[PDB]
């Protein structure tokens, strides 16, 4: 699923066959370095695209003066009893209203839905 | 340890001049050459530029080993100058003006490539894709 | 702006007064005759026939693998319905490609059209050739995976460019 | 309250953030007006 | 030490102090002064030799002198004329421009003979009334009704001809940075652009797009690979994949091009999207092919080789993204930018950002009197310099010798600058065809309220019948920096605005000592960092320019702020954003961006005491004015885009006791709401009574009126 | 013995070098080198969990300067020479890079 660099000249290494072991071989096309492949699956192509946002959003988000905050949610992790939710603000709003809350606490960080 | 209760005192001179003029020569550590590999080296000028601002063409190991291309940075004491500090066998330091900055980056020998022929190939590729179509 | 989206007023006026062949919003009333006339259910079904479903809008996801023998596979669950199909094999007359495409269905989108496997496979195969195969799953399953293969009759024109060809190819047209 | 729903009358005023909407539809209806007179003093004329 | 409920008398005695310094009209006087104490003497001084040729010969000049407007009698006896027989006598208002030139012959005849003339007539500029130019300048009512003016008059237009001109303030996009659209009609599905320009120094604005092809293109194997990013580099005539002017630039290797473009490798929904682009690209893999092939198409298809190698190499290097750097070095920083073009173009292709707003109008500039006569006096030194040229040539090819004082047309500047102010075209006089008109028209003097609603007023360019609606309904950023009510109706609705009432346009100022503070605070230059340690950093721009990272963003943000409250390295017109979530900073100090004051708020109560205002209602023998309070911290201007990461409140008594509240974390606050309104729409008696529409008649009613 | 020909005796004797960043008004200070060449004296303290360096300034150099010790990771750094001989050497590669501030 991910990219192989060559470590020769440093560029995309692409997949290729051999009809002697039927094991996948990752080439060059600059030069002819070779190996294997370990998972044997090139092409994936996710069309549901049901990302959950909770490994987008970052820690610092807390450190907003614009965004409201909640007394009633608490913290799993910490125990603090105040944090800033907010929606998904991205695209895939066909019914986007969920609510992704981020504790507030110092160095805390844990974000969650519900 | 010595790096943590370590401690010392020692003189620092900067020479009016010098017998030979320093540079820096600067290496990927991405690539983590061994030296070691090095047996010899030949250094000159670029002759794709056909002095001193010349990149500088690096041949490892004589008549069979390693090259390099180095390319000068844009600049070197445009704000603040470096320089070499050496310990002497006194423990005096002794402090060294950095010349110039090149850059030095790995070369691929093998393949050869060419421009028509290039094209040519793109064309023939991309009017494969056209043919035999449904 | 205020009352479907239909054009009024002005510019529908002067959609009327020429003859333009693109009316910004044109549209088709359509009237029932017998029992669907009545019943929600049958003129829901006759909607589902009349509106376009392109294959896309009932898949989750397609993930090209590399299996060179149907016995290995590498995908985790699936040996048991090739194996279904490896009690009887057909169609290994010129060689085996090894090259597969695989392609899971959303039952919602499925199910809300009254659509199956088996009219799908049927439409994947009978109406672009024989260059493919279309092994599919039994309805016991939750997930819903269908297995394409290139047909061998060509290796007895590299086929990764080609396999992902016609799976970008098979996504947009296929119009069931 | 955020997005324009003037809650007051007319004769018990309005509050800034207010004001401004309805300056806002009040725009419109303007910039309406405007662009139809150029419309009707063509398409009518040509059918003539 | 608190204000409780005395706030009604309190908000109004802070902004009888605004006015009383500013005024309503400073928005012109300012934008003067300053294309005529800098503006003027940069575009002297940085102009080329015109060393020519045996011997050559040296010419070069140094200094600006102006003087006081002065009229030359019929018989050549000066005088300096008052701005009044100026109206009478139809005469023109403006004031003789001096300079210095030296001059070196260099034959290496054994000596190098140079020698200077100093003081040398060029031409007669304009002058604004009431500027630090003047004759009107710092005079008392005693002394202004001496010459016969009036002391309320407020100044900011020429005297042109006898008739009185005033400069309508342009609309413009902003510059130097990254816009990204979608236009959905053509073959492209997302597009970038950047329109650069180096330090007000050069007469076109060089502009890139960074495309991305469509996805339904009807084809075979194209079908599989997918869109493939492409460029429109400037002065070429085809397309070019990014790769190839990649490589142009040096980093023919695919580790380290994806490595500009894609900050983290932990990311394969992105790397899968520019795959493709490599495809295409993969032939060509070395720097002197590639440029080649963009050297093959240009202005000029080179015939041989080493010119299109040559020409190729500064068109990538002087026209390419001027405002990163022009010089031939530091072309690892033209690869950063261009590669963050890209990396911020996949991400709206993933619809992880979302697309610019082309009307918000934070990305608006306004170009008063200073950034225009400064535009149209470039055209004209050049055109000057031109022909001092063609004087010495056809006059030292004879060998006889060289004299200056009779190679300077003087005709140039005066009747250049003279000729459009008059009649508004805003080109040549033989180029009355390619210039833009509407600027520059008659000063309206029909009531005393119709005078100051012409001296501030914008205009945006767009055409005067075109149908669409967006630029011009109302927008939401217009709040409390253009009037809402006040637009005229007909064919030019919404076209030209005019500005609220304490709304303030910036003049400009130098990023220099903001840079030098910035890399003795812990921040990183892009050359001596590794593209690893680029994924947990906020990337620090500065006025359109990449100029390193940091890695404890909130600690210098509080450190740059508490830096301008008080004024020591920056100047209070400067606007600091920082976006938590795209994880960057922004910094600007250019000309152009559009301000407003409010009130700083701390924990949940305002700065503002009452020891500041028992003071303030003191000013005429205290000497304590509106700059006293900007110095102290309790107010602070701020822009549109830092609008944006602001929460406000409308009234201090009402919005700011600890309830079970709306907010708590209020930043600022309003000083009166009522400043939201423009000069002819704030003399209606209760406007929060009538319907929407009436408001707009009257204040485009009450500009004729007899008084 | 050739022009092209570069030492690598620095390199392979493994030759380590210090490399420090100096204002250029105290470069003109040095400029002006006391005696043959002296600057002043170098002052270096190391403790279990602080490690301070500093340079003071000859006293007729005068007539202190705390280093920030900088990275050299991430790129590998060598010095190499060229003599007034035109004779070309690698006299090292560079174990430590350092910046002068004033306090
Ligand atoms: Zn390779
Ligand atoms: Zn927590």
């Amino acid at each position: 699923v991910g990219i192989r660099f060559c470590q020769e000249c440093n560029n995309m290494l692409y997949p290729k066959e051999d009809k002697e072991n039927r094991i996948l071989l990752y080439a060059c096309r600059n030069c002819d370095y070779q190996q294997e492949a370990d998972n044997s699956c090139i092409y994936v192509n996710k069309i549901t695209h049901e990302v959950d946002e909770l490994t987008q959003i970052i820690a610092d988000v807390s450190q907003d003066p614009t965004l409201p905050r909640t007394e009633d949610h608490p913290c799993q992790k910490c125990g603090h009893k105040e944090a800033v939710f907010f929606q998904s603000h991205s695209a895939r709003a066909e019914d986007a209203m969920r609510l992704y809350y981020v504790c507030t606490a110092p160095h805390c960080g844990h974000r969650w839905t519900e | 340890g010595p790096s943590s209760q370590n401690v010392t005192e020692y003189v620092v001179r900067v020479p009016k001049n010098t017998t030979k003029k320093y540079n820096i020569m600067a290496f990927n550590a991405a690539d983590k050459v061994n030296f070691a590999t090095w047996n010899q080296a030949r250094l000159e000028r670029d002759l794709s530029n056909k002095p001193e601002d010349q990149p500088w063409l690096l041949r490892v190991n004589g008549k069979s080993g390693r090259k390099f291309k180095g390319i000068k940075k844009g600049g070197v004491t445009e704000n603040t100058s470096y320089y070499i500090f050496t310990q002497c066998p006194d423990g005096a330091f002794e402090a060294f003006p950095v010349h110039n900055w090149y850059n030095f980056t790995p070369l691929a020998r093998h393949r050869t490539l060419t421009a028509e022929e290039a094209e040519e190939e793109w064309e023939r590729r991309n009017k494969v894709l056209n043919h035999f179509s449904i | 702006f205020h009352y479907k989206n239909v054009t009024l007023g002005v510019p529908r006026l002067k959609e009327l007064i020429n003859i333009s062949k693109k009316p910004k919003t044109p549209s088709l009333t359509v009237f029932l005759l017998g029992q669907s006339a009545r019943d929600a259910e049958r003129a829901k079904d006759i909607l589902c026939r009349l509106e376009h479903t392109t294959l896309r809008k009932v898949t989750a996801n397609t993930a090209i693998y590399y299996d060179p023998n149907p016995q290995s596979t590498v995908v985790a669950e699936d040996q048991e319905w090739v194996n279904v199909y490896y009690e009887m094999p057909d169609f290994d007359v010129a060689r085996i490609s090894p090259w597969l495409l695989r392609v899971e269905l959303d039952r919602k989108h499925m199910t809300d059209r009254k659509l199956t496997m088996e009219q799908i496979a049927e439409k994947i195969n009978a109406g672009f050739g024989d260059d493919l195969n279309c092994i599919f799953n039994d309805d016991n399953a939750e997930k819903l995976v269908l297995r394409i293969r290139i047909m061998n009759s060509d290796e007895n024109m590299d086929d990764d460019v080609f396999l992902r060809c016609i799976e970008s190819n098979m996504l947009t047209d296929m119009t069931l | 309250e955020s997005r324009g729903f003037v809650e007051n009358s007319y004769l018990a005023g309005l509050t800034p953030t207010e004001f401004f909407f309805h300056a806002m539809g009040g725009r419109e209806g303007l910039i309406d007006t405007a662009v139809k007179t150029a419309e009707t003093g063509y398409i009518q004329r040509r059918l003539i | 030490e608190i204000t409780p409920d005395l706030w009604q008398e309190a908000c109004w005695i802070v902004i009888s102090s605004y006015f009383d310094e500013k005024g309503l009209v400073r928005q012109q006087l300012d934008s003067f002064d300053e294309f005529i104490q800098m503006s003027v003497q940069r575009i002297v001084e940085d102009a080329p030799p015109i060393d020519l040729q045996p011997p050559r010969y040296l010419l070069k000049f140094e200094q600006i002198y102006l003087s006081k407007p002065t009229h030359w009698e019929r018989d050549g006896a000066p005088s300096p004329m008052m701005p009044n027989e100026a109206r009478l006598r139809n005469l023109t208002y403006s004031a003789p421009l001096y300079v210095d030139i030296t001059k070196t012959v260099i034959k290496e005849g054994e000596e190098q003979l140079q020698t200077q003339h100093q003081k040398t007539f060029i031409g007669k500029i304009p002058i604004m009334l009431r500027s630090t130019y003047c004759l009107l300048n710092g005079l008392t009512d005693r002394d202004l009704c001496e010459l016969n003016e009036c002391p309320l008059d407020p100044g900011g237009y020429f005297i042109i001809n006898g008739s009185e001109k005033v400069l309508i303030a342009q609309e413009k996009m902003a510059t130097n940075t990254v816009y990204v659209f979608a236009k959905k009609d053509s073959k492209y599905a997302y597009t970038g652009e950047c329109r650069s320009c180096l330090e007000n120094s050069s007469r076109p604005t060089s502009t890139i797009w960074v495309s991305m092809l469509a996805r339904g293109g009807q084809g075979a194997k194209k079908s599989a690979i997918g869109q493939r990013i492409v460029a429109t580099l400037p002065y070429i005539k085809q397309e070019v994949p990014i790769i190839i002017v990649f490589r142009a630039l040096g980093f023919v290797s695919d580790r380290d091009i994806l490595e500009h473009i894609i900050y983290d490798f932990e990311d394969p929904e992105m790397m899968e999207m520019v795959k493709p682009s490599l495809d295409e690209a993969f032939v060509i893999q070395e720097q002197n092919v590639a440029l080649n092939f963009i050297g093959s198409r240009g202005a000029k298809p080179g015939v041989t080789k080493e010119k299109r190698i040559k020409y190729a190499k500064e068109v990538l290097q002087k026209e390419m993204l001027p405002h990163v750097g022009v010089s031939d070095f530091c072309e690892t920083k033209k690869a950063y930018f261009l590669g963050y073009m890209v990396h911020r173009l996949l991400l709206a292709a993933l619809g992880r950002r979302e697309l610019d707003d082309r009307d918000h109008y934070g990305n608006k500039r306004l170009d008063l009197a200073g950034p225009l006569l400064a535009f149209l006096f470039r055209g004209m030194f050049k055109n000057l310099l031109k022909e001092v040229r063609i004087y010495a040539q056809k006059f030292i090819d004879r060998g006889k010798d060289f004299n200056l004082e009779l190679a300077i047309k003087t005709r140039i500047i005066s009747d250049g600058l003279k000729y459009s102010l008059a009649t508004g075209n805003w080109g040549d006089q033989k180029k009355a065809h390619q210039a833009r008109a509407g600027v520059s028209q008659v000063l309206n003097r029909l009531t005393f309220a119709s005078t100051l609603s012409h001296l501030r007023r914008l205009n945006s360019p767009i055409g005067r019948d075109g149908k669409l609606a967006k630029p011009r309904q109302l927008h939401n950023t217009l709040w409390g920096m253009v009037c809402p009510a006040e637009t005229p109706e007909g064919h030019a609705v919404g076209l030209v605005k005019n500005l609220a009432l304490m709304a303030y346009i910036s003049v400009g100022s130098q990023p220099s000592p903001i840079l030098e503070f910035l890399e003795e605070w812990s921040m990183e230059n892009l050359e001596e960092i590794s593209p690893a340690a680029i994924a947990d950093a906020t990337k620090i721009f500065v006025n359109g320019c990449w100029v390193g990272i940091h890695k404890d963003p909130e600690q210098l943000m509080n450190t740059l702020r508490k830096l301008r409250r008080q004024m020591d390295i920056i100047v209070s017109e400067v606007s600091m954003i920082r976006d938590i979530r795209e994880r960057e900073i922004r910094i600007y100090t250019d000309a152009g961006r559009i301000c407003r004051p409010l009130l700083i708020v701390e924990k949940q109560k305002l700065l503002l005491k009452k020891r500041h205002i028992d003071q303030l209602k003191e000013r005429e023998y205290n000497n304590y004015s509106w700059q006293d309070l900007v110095a102290s911290g309790v107010v602070e201007y701020i822009d549109t885009l830092e609008e944006e990461t602001v929460m406000l409140a409308m009234t201090p008594d009402d919005l700011q006791e600890k309830e079970v509240a709306y907010c708590s974390t209020y930043t600022h606050c309003e000083i009166h709401p009522s400043m939201i309104l423009g000069v002819c729409a704030s003399i209606i008696p209760f406007p929060d009574h009538n319907q929407s529409p009436r408001n707009t008649y009257q204040s485009a009613m009450g500009k004729q009126a007899m008084g | 013995a050739e022009r092209g020909e570069l030492d690598l005796t620095g390199a392979k004797q493994n030759t380590g070098v210090w490399l420090v960043k100096v204002p250029k008004y105290l470069s003109q200070q040095w400029a002006k080198a006391s005696g043959r060449g002296e600057v002043g004296k170098l002052r270096i303290a190391k403790t279990q969990g602080r490690t301070e360096v500093s340079f003071t300034l000859n006293e007729d150099l005068a007539n202190e300067h705390p280093f920030v010790l900088q990275s050299v990771g991430g790129q590998t750094l060598t010095v190499f020479t060229e003599s007034s001989s035109d004779k070309l050497s690698l006299e090292g590669i560079v174990v430590q890079r350092a910046e002068c501030r004033p306090a």
